[PDB]
């Protein structure tokens, strides 16, 4: 199968730079040219350019001339792109392709601040009282930047779940929450959310306990 | 640059129903438009190139067509995976430009919400800050309003809402609303509760929680 | 004030060493004679010798000799102990003490040391798993309510177990601990309060201990709401 | 050496009554004897020096006397905080030899325990091991019972004891159990009760949950 495997999400200062890498497989590399694509928060798709894996030719969307610098490395069959001057007008999604584009990476994240990171507090949602089903969950408040993944039980609990987008606070920090319905009658089950914050290198176990009295 | 417009942003349509979504170039393309799918997910897929010709994997119920400045895709039996971003690209001449996109969701039989309320932990109020959240689950249309009330006061300006996309399979949405309140705020008080209006509630339900006392 | 500050508590493997350090203050260290003593879990105090830190002069109980070594650093004010070729018998707490003369010969240890435990095993440090022990008010006419912290599964001792950064001390009980049938530890600390409810008051267990570097905070949720 | 003895090793005294403390040496030691009090805490501090000589803040209600083989330690009028245990030392000569020690605990009326059941937390149980805490609070005397059941069946060789040391304040004691099970046996049964039979207790109290619920 065609597949094309972007680096994770990335934060980085204004004014820096930044290279995003796209590792390719199931073809041969250097018969397809790569095209990269931009996708602002809510926003349309944007072309940046194109590069010609075989030689390094390259043409740039006039917008992203100074902006955007392509390469690959055909040993390891992988392009790169690496923005520079960066502003936060270039926090986005970044996706890699094969060129129609017939298949495309997944999008790599870029948040561009000069705030620092910050991991997550997890908090317990647990009703007050002891229907078909009960609720409960994780609340994951003020972490910075995006993102953030949530599991429950190691992923062996998938029904039920819902993970909200996260919203960001007025304290520049972002929150969200997982919860979690299940039976009403949950005797012989415990309900513990795993929280990943890479940027921060943080991973929280928390078991919800119920309030049963 | 050539200008690509989806003069419909937004678009809901019952399952079964036949879907056609509208791009128009600022000058002749000459057949030289794609058509993508972004889920959700953010994941994007080929599938329409050259006006009409159909991608590897895409079912025959997906169809493109037009000349000139203007094209059409059509969806001609809507399933409840194609819940998804659809958007047109012109590779007439550089740079490639893309539409702006038009966002389709499925229209359901109306829902109402199952409604509860999480009080904040210990564990956070601790630290000086109490975070109250009233859960809306699997709901149908969008549109709701949840009010916060404090003894019986309706809270203003100090509370923040996050949905979650449209379920693949029910089609439905949940929300989630949090209050946020210092310690001293949250202690002053008794009654914590969301006050909810749907569509499908005959009238407003209320889900509230005395804090001890 | 006179104070005799000894080193934390240790895990050594029988026949091996193990050195343990008195840190002064509060007086000239040259001037007086300092002494240890053993104290086995449950047992009676054992003089095993002194020293003087002047010259650095020793005498040994002869149950000691193959087994203690004193010395002292002038320079730190600072007498140390070496035990040799442990065994489990040698598991207990020693203390440094400092001894004063009264009359021509009349003699007594005045100051004495916090104590260091020293624990001889084979097996492994184990940091503690931290649980709540959450209040339920099983009637209405209940005059107290209770919570705490199970410190299970840890070795070896000591634990140390606050509440609210130590704020809270009143109605605290903390367990001895009881060695399990895996040979590991494990204790409770519990809170009791008057049933006022429990006020604006929140309730957090500090669980430190020192051999594994583990310190554990966990809040335990009153869970003093109701829906109905 | 110079074997030290404390024919009583265990003494328990009203507050305001007077005690003596006994010390014998198994040959003429000529007053050089010492006392010393032991805390609870472990800490130790001397108490008279050279038969009868008081040491630095020990207050006046502490004197001792003797000579030749025999020496007494008395407290004129006993205050909670005299809760200890007191040790003797001779040194006429090499080796410096203690007594056994004295264990002083006080005499107060009769006080029934207060008694709390814990269930295992979800915490743990996920873990595989339920810890069941059944604890007895500020009671006098310290001898009591407690006997586990579960659906009504005696546990027998399955939990575990530990007693504090008496309060220097209200010299009660308090004593928690612990039941041990594993998750698979725990969930088993329903009904968890610890039993207690103490005399200031009327008849045994019993406290339960049933698991689930």
């Amino acid at each position: 199968e065609v597949q094309l495997q972007q680096s994770g999400p990335d934060l980085v200062k204004p004014g820096a730079s930044v290279k995003i890498s796209c590792k390719t497989s199931g073809y041969t590399f250097t018969e397809y040219i790569m095209h990269w694509v931009k996708q602002s928060h809510g926003k349309s798709l944007e072309w940046i350019g194109g590069i010609i894996p075989n030689n390094g030719g390259t043409s740039y969307n006039q917008k992203f001339k100074d902006k955007a610098t392509m390469t690959v490395d055909k040993s390891s069959s992988t392009g790169y792109m690496e923005l520079r001057s960066l502003t936060s007008e270039d926090s986005a999604v970044y996706y890699c392709t094969r060129r129609a584009l017939d298949y495309w990476g997944q999008g790599t994240l870029v948040t561009v601040s000069s705030a620092s990171t910050k991991g997550p507090s997890v908090f317990p949602l647990a009703p007050c009282s002891r229907e078909s089903t009960a609720a409960l969950g994780c609340l994951v408040k003020d972490y910075f930047p995006e993102p953030v993944t949530v599991s429950w039980n190691s992923g062996a609990l998938t029904s039920g779940v819902h993970t909200f987008p996260a919203v960001l606070q007025s304290s520049g920090l972002y929150s969200l929450s997982s919860v979690v319905t299940v039976p009403s009658s949950f005797g012989t089950q415990t309900y513990t959310c795993n929280v990943d914050h890479k940027p921060s290198n943080t991973k929280v176990d928390k078991t919800v306990e119920r309030c049963s009295c | 640059d050539i200008q690509m417009t989806q003069t419909t942003s937004s678009l809901s349509a019952s399952l079964g129903d036949r879907v056609t979504i509208t791009c128009s170039a600022s000058q002749g393309i000459n057949n030289y438009l794609n058509w993508y799918q972004q889920k959700p997910d953010g994941t994007v897929k080929l599938l329409i190139y050259y006006t009409s010709s159909l991608h590897s994997g895409v079912p025959s119920r997906f169809s493109g067509s037009g000349s000139g400045t203007d094209y059409s895709l059509t969806i001609s039996n809507l399933e409840p995976e194609d819940i998804a971003t659809y958007y047109c690209q012109q590779y007439s001449n550089l740079p490639y430009t893309f539409g702006g996109g038009t966002k389709l969701e499925i229209k359901r039989t109306v829902a109402a919400p199952s409604v509860f309320i999480f009080p904040p932990s210990d564990e956070q109020l601790k630290s000086g800050t109490a975070s109250v959240v009233c859960l809306l689950n699997n709901f149908y249309p969008r549109e709701a309003k949840v009010q916060w009330k404090v003894d019986n006061a309706l809270q203003s300006g100090n509370s923040q809402e996050s949905v979650t996309e449209q379920d693949s399979k029910d089609s439905t949405y949940s929300l989630s609303s949090t209050l946020t309140l210092s310690k001293a705020d949250y202690e002053k008080h008794k009654v914590y509760a969301c006050e909810v209006t749907h569509q499908g509630l005959s009238s407003p339900v209320t889900k509230s929680f005395n804090r001890g006392e």
